RNA sequence: CGAAGAUGAUCAGAUACCGUCGUAGUCUUAACCAUAAACUAUGCCGACUAGGGAUCGGGUGGUGUUUUUUUAAUGACCCACUCGGCACCUUACGAGAAAUCAAAGUCUUUGGGUUCUGGGGGGAGUAUGGUCGCAAGGCUGAAACUUAAAGGAAUUGACGGA
């Protein structure tokens, strides 16, 4: 039973929500970080906190983890979420309106492309 | 001062609102009691009642106590607060902050003429909790406040000079007593007489007017 | 609604009722010149007729009585008053 | 206090309805209240299936089936684990499942 | 007592307490 | 009030039918029949896209009322709603809050998402009932999207729209960004088109 | 409409029906059957005078351990006999 | 039976001014009712109100504005003379200074403050605040 | 109210619902007071001026806020055919 | 099938539950009785107040499906209303001590009309008197005396051959 507790994890997620530009894949240089950058009172301590970093950095790797929140994140959502479509949707590839969406069309009395066809019902 | 959260909490301990009526004009929520410390400063409390409530286990009764608090000044504004804790000073001291949370206005008035200073209740007024009923009637001058003492106390420390009191349901449920009769002090403003009847040009809150004096940034 | 004008109502909505829930009741039924293709004279026949109406040319049917509105005996032209 | 407000039963109108017998206990209940299910089954089992094929002249024959309607006293179809007792808020469910 | 039980047993006192008067009677 | 220019194009009536925010639910409530014209067979409604164009230009002028815009809150818990909410939030002020709410946001003050807004825009007031909820207790008026079947309690401006489709949604609130925009200088005149397109207000797969 | 008539005319009703419901009450009863003049070994008095007949001790009821040193008396007036607790530490002693 | 058509009448009027809305429909109309109406009317704790003439008894649409608390019926009508009106007031009203107790009087259908300036009393019909 | 000698004695004259005119009191945490932007010519908002409403707890909570909204826009104008009198 | 009763087991006992029989009874005719947790533990009449969907009976309208085959009755079905019914679901405007309740709402802001019932628990539905019944019993119905609670709803716990 290998499951860690909330003082493994939740350092882990504190040194990631502050020291991503630092600590990498390698558990060896991030339990050398541990050192510096925090105060773990003991070794075993440390060695977890660095293995649950690491294994947390390589899940960051192939996508990003539900509640990690780094600075690093939001420009790499941000340029994937820039995307629009080229084909510009909502023009008109020829507008397929029906018989009361004609009638709602002409009520407001505004010039629109029509093609009334019946609900087949 | 306490540099807080709520963006009305920054406002009054700014200074943009120095008065408790705008809040109350503007319904207000005031989950901050330094607001209330500092609009009004000369708030009196009073311990009502301290009684112990008792929690069943696998093996002994879990005593916590509840306090009710009534913290009010004579012109016009009380508050009410049920806190119950492990112990009777914290109960009490968190009671006090509940209470100063919990601030009404009272719509004082006249029994009828309309010679100077309010000293009665506006209204007939009705408040229900639990299945106690308390009815306020407005009385004459120097009629006092005909009420059960924990009754005359809420209404002494709201400023009501003159009032009558009809009671029913079990009254000797203290809580339920003092919520109903803070209910029916609450409906005061809650009745439209006819000098409330002309249509106001409703106001700009400040939390519009002093938006940058508040949200901090 | 909570605001809503009781005194002009639509007449879908006027439509839409029973007849004593209008805003003024009154009936639905109507009364029907109705003609027998044997000859030109013209019976009014109420819509909801309860009785064998017979006219003096085709002196058997003119309706017959329904639970509701009378059905003409499917020769007869009808016209409304 | 009232448990429930079709009572334990289904009446709305009647006064009266008939009573039934339990399959398993002989207790009279009323057919509204009473707990029915329905049996059907194939007439032999799962099992010999291959077995009652592998005998029978006319092969695919039909493999007839059971049918049984069960009618349960409350107490009954409770120790049966039929109806299985629900919380206070789950037991206003009605669904078959 | 079942309340039941408990009338059922009024009724059997109540014919005793009528006989013993028309033995009187 | 509104001068000429804040009417119905033909070219925003093309976005709105060719998207179907003109259809409704099949069962209408009451308090959203108002919106309705002229049910079409099979079923569906038709909502009164004059009338949601007008709601919505009230609903920016509501937005482009409040001083600072950072607390003008955008929800949306379903996932049709939340790229479009991070995008309003992206070209108004505007707060976001996408996926989940955590009760306790605008009471319980010390929540690390403890937010004090001024007015709350929801995509659907069944998914997002929690924050319309408790608006209720912090005195917020709520801005919601609204479909025939949505519910009403605590909505002060229902914008009628397909809630039952991706587009009508992203569409939707493209318009109302795009409003809030021309009520003010980012957007400074009312006909040429926005170059940020409709179509990045649509969530995508996969 | 409440149960109980409203109309002008029903004060016959009201009335009557008051004047049955009354029965009910304790005092009421009591106090029209006259009972403290049938019952009531004190035939309507306060006091009454007796001649003592025996010293009783009488044990308390439970959870109360002792016993309380009263007398059985004859009423004077009437001949009833009653039974009279002899209230103060001693006081038995003082009675004969 | 229906017994009192002022009874439903104010009974439709008060569950429509406590859910919000500005307009009643009323049926059957009297004409002590329409009586009833124009002094809740000139005190101005309803607005126009129009009669519809059906040619059985009537149908009334009020406007309601926000300014009703209660207008209720005391019913049976009971006698009032002019001393005991005070009792009435005291026990209906809710302050001295606002809310009429309306009375009917050979001198007319009027409320207590209009029979005690013309000295006059009669019968309760109900009162309006 | 006021007293005899001038001196208003009020401690404050409540906002009235928009929509009911019922008074909108201190504890009613589910009424709003919403403000329009008043548009000038070529369509901005005027930074400061505002059409305010105000909406009580009792019709949010009903769910008639909204139709009130709509009438009350309407007849300042700030609608033009969104609400019928004739529903 | 089965009060009673036999009879076989069980059990410390078992004059009970279980098993086997089995009289009255269960059915009916002619009369009596007049009670039930006769319950929706919710009198009857009337009006108003919020949303929905299903269903039963009647009615109205589709130039709707089933007889799509040339300008294709009716019944049956579908859609939309409508009145009346048995109910249901959501909400709580409201009500309540709560459970819950579209009535158990429109109640201290207390009056639509009307009938019946109750006044702490027992003693007691007892005694007595009257009256009805063949009877069993029914209907009406106390008091002396006694008592500080009995009760209702919900909570936590503990316990359960759940
Ligand atoms: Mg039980
Ligand atoms: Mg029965
Ligand atoms: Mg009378
Ligand atoms: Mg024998
Ligand atoms: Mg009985
Ligand atoms: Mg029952
Ligand atoms: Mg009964
Ligand atoms: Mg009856
Ligand atoms: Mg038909
Ligand atoms: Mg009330
Ligand atoms: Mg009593
Ligand atoms: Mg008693
Ligand atoms: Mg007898
Ligand atoms: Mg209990
Ligand atoms: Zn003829």
């Amino acid at each position: 039973g290998r499951v860690r507790t909330k003082t493994v994890k939740r350092a882990s997620k504190a040194l990631i929500e502050r020291y991503y530009p630092k600590l990498t894949l390698d558990f060896q240089t991030n339990k050398r970080l541990c050192d510096e950058i925090a105060t773990i009172q003991s070794k075993r301590l440390r060695n977890k906190i660095a293995g649950y970093t690491t294994h947390l950095m390589k899940r960051i790797q192939k996508g990003p983890v539900r509640g990690i929140s780094f600075k690093l994140q939001e420009e790499e959502r941000e340029r994937k979420d820039q995307y629009v479509p080229e084909v510009s949707a909502l023009d008109l590839s020829r507008l397929n309106v029906d018989n009361q969406t004609s009638d709602l069309v002409k009520s407001l009395g505004l010039k629109l492309p029509l093609s009334v066809i019946n609900v087949s019902a | 001062g306490w540099v807080p959260v709520t963006k009305l909490g920054r406002l009054v301990k700014a200074g943009k609102i120095t008065t408790i009526e705008e809040i109350f004009l503007h319904s207000l929520p005031v989950k901050e009691f330094q607001i209330i410390d500092t609009l009004l400063p000369g708030l009196q409390d009073e311990v009502m009642n301290i009684k112990p409530v008792q929690k069943q286990t696998r093996a002994g009764q879990r005593t916590r106590f509840k306090a009710v608090v009534v913290v009010g000044d004579s012109n016009g504004h009380v508050g009410l607060g049920i806190k119950t804790a492990k112990e009777v000073a914290g109960a009490i001291r968190a009671g006090i902050i509940i209470a100063k949370l919990s601030v009404i206005p009272i719509r004082r008035g006249y029994w009828g003429t309309n010679l100077g200073q309010p000293h009665s209740l506006a209204t007939k007024t009705t408040g229900k909790c639990g299945s106690v009923t308390v009815r306020l009637i407005p009385a004459p001058r120097g009629s006092g406040i005909v009420a059960s003492p924990a009754v005359k106390k809420l209404l002494q420390l709201a400023g009501v000079e003159d009032v009558y009191t009809q009671s029913n349901g079990k009254t000797r449920t203290l809580e339920n007593t003092l919520k109903a009769a803070f209910v029916a002090i609450g409906n005061t403003y809650g009745f439209l007489t006819p000098n409330l009847w002309a249509e106001q040009p409703l106001p700009v809150s400040p939390l519009d007017i002093y938006s940058d004096e508040a949200s901090a940034q | 609604v909570l605001v809503q004008d009781l005194l002009h109502p639509t007449a879908a909505s006027e439509a839409r009722k029973h007849k004593l829930k209008t805003l003024v009741q009154g009936p639905r039924s109507y009364f029907l010149d109705v003609k027998c293709p044997g000859c030109l004279n013209i019976t009014t026949v109420f819509s909801h007729a309860q009785t064998a109406v017979t006219c003096e040319s085709c002196s058997t049917i003119l309706c017959t009585p329904t639970g509701g509105k009378a059905k003409l005996s499917e020769g007869t032209s009808f016209r409304r008053k | 206090p009232k448990k429930r407000a079709s009572n334990g039963r289904n009446k709305k109108g009647r006064g009266h309805v008939k009573p039934v017998r339990c399959v398993n206990c002989s207790k009279s209940i009323p057919k509204d209240k009473a707990i029915k299910r329905m049996a059907i089954r194939n007439i032999v089992e799962a099992a010999a299936v291959r077995d009652l094929s592998e005998a029978s002249v006319y092969p695919e024959y039909a493999l007839p089936k059971t049918y049984n309607k069960l009618h349960y006293c409350v107490s009954c179809a409770i120790h049966a684990r039929i109806v299985r007792v629900r919380s206070r808020e789950d037991r206003k469910n009605r669904a078959p499942p | 007592m079942r309340a039941k039980w408990r009338k059922k047993r009024t009724r059997r006192l109540k014919r005793k307490r009528r006989k013993v008067r028309a033995r009187s009677k | 009030s509104l001068p000429a220019t804040f009417d119905l194009t033909p070219e925003d009536a093309q976005l709105l039918l060719a998207a179907n925010t003109h259809l409704g639910a099949r069962n209408v409530q009451v308090h959203q029949e108002p919106y309705v014209f002229n049910a079409r067979p099979d079923g569906v409604h038709v909502i009164n896209v004059g009338k949601t164009w007008e709601k919505l230009v009230l609903a920016a002028r509501i937005i482009a009322a409040i001083p600072n815009p950072e607390d003008v809150v955008a929800i949306s818990s379903r996932t049709f709603g939340q790229r479009a909410v991070l995008k309003f939030a992206a070209h108004t002020g505007a707060t976001p809050i996408a996926g989940r709410f955590t009760p306790g946001s605008f009471t319980n003050y010390i929540t690390r998402s403890f937010k004090e807004p001024r007015l709350v825009i929801v995509t659907d007031p069944r998914s997002d009932a929690q924050a319309i909820k408790e608006a209720s207790y912090v005195n917020i008026p709520v801005i919601a999207l609204t479909d025939l079947d949505s519910p009403s309690e605590f909505v002060d401006v229902a914008i009628p729209c397909n809630n039952r489709g991706k587009h009508s949604i992203g569409l939707i609130w493209y318009l109302l960004a795009r409003e809030v925009l021309r009520l003010r200088g980012a957007l400074v005149d009312r006909t040429q088109p926005w170059s940020i397109m409709p179509d990045l207000y649509f969530y995508r797969d996969p | 409409g409440k149960g109980k008539p409203r109309g002008l005319n029903s004060a016959r009703k009201l009335r009557v029906h008051r004047r049955n419901n009354r029965w009910a009450e304790n005092n009421y009863k009591k106090r029209l059957l006259g009972t403290a003049f049938k019952s009531s070994p004190f035939g309507g008095s306060s006091h009454a005078k007796g001649i003592v007949l025996e010293k009783l001790g009488i044990e308390s009821k439970q959870p109360n351990s002792a016993i309380r040193k009263c007398v059985r008396v004859q009423l004077i007036k009437n001949g009833k006999k009653v039974t009279a607790f002899v209230p103060n530490d001693g006081c038995l002693n003082f009675v004969d | 039976t229906r017994s009192s058509v002022l009874a439903d009448a104010l009974n439709a009027i008060n569950n429509a001014e406590k859910t919000g809305k500005r307009q009643v429909l009323i049926r059957p109309s009297s004409k002590v009712i329409i009586k009833f109406l124009q002094v809740m009317q000139k005190h101005g704790y309803i607005g126009e109100f129009e009669y519809i003439d059906d040619h059985r008894s009537g149908k009334i649409v009020v406007q309601l504005n926000g300014r009703l608390n209660k207008c209720g019926v005391i019913s049976p009508r009971f006698n009032v003379k002019i001393g005991d009106i005070e009792k009435w007031t005291a026990n209906l009203l809710p302050a001295r200074q606002f809310g009429y107790v309306i009375l009917t009087t050979s001198a007319g259908i009027m409320d207590h403050e209009e029979a005690r300036r013309k000295h006059v009393s009669g019968k309760i019909l109900g009162f309006v605040y | 109210m006021e007293n005899d000698k001038g001196q208003l004695v009020e401690l404050y004259v409540p906002r009235k619902c928009s929509a009911t005119n019922r008074i909108i009191k201190a504890d009613d945490h589910a009424s709003v007071q919403i403000n329009v932007a008043k548009v000038d010519e070529e369509g901005r908002a005027i930074p400061g001026e505002y059409v305010t409403y105000a909406l009580s707890g009792y019709v949010r909570s009903r769910g008639e806020s909204d139709d009130s909204l709509n009438r009350l826009a309407q007849n300042d104008g700030l609608l033009k055919n969104v609400w019928s009198y004739s529903r």
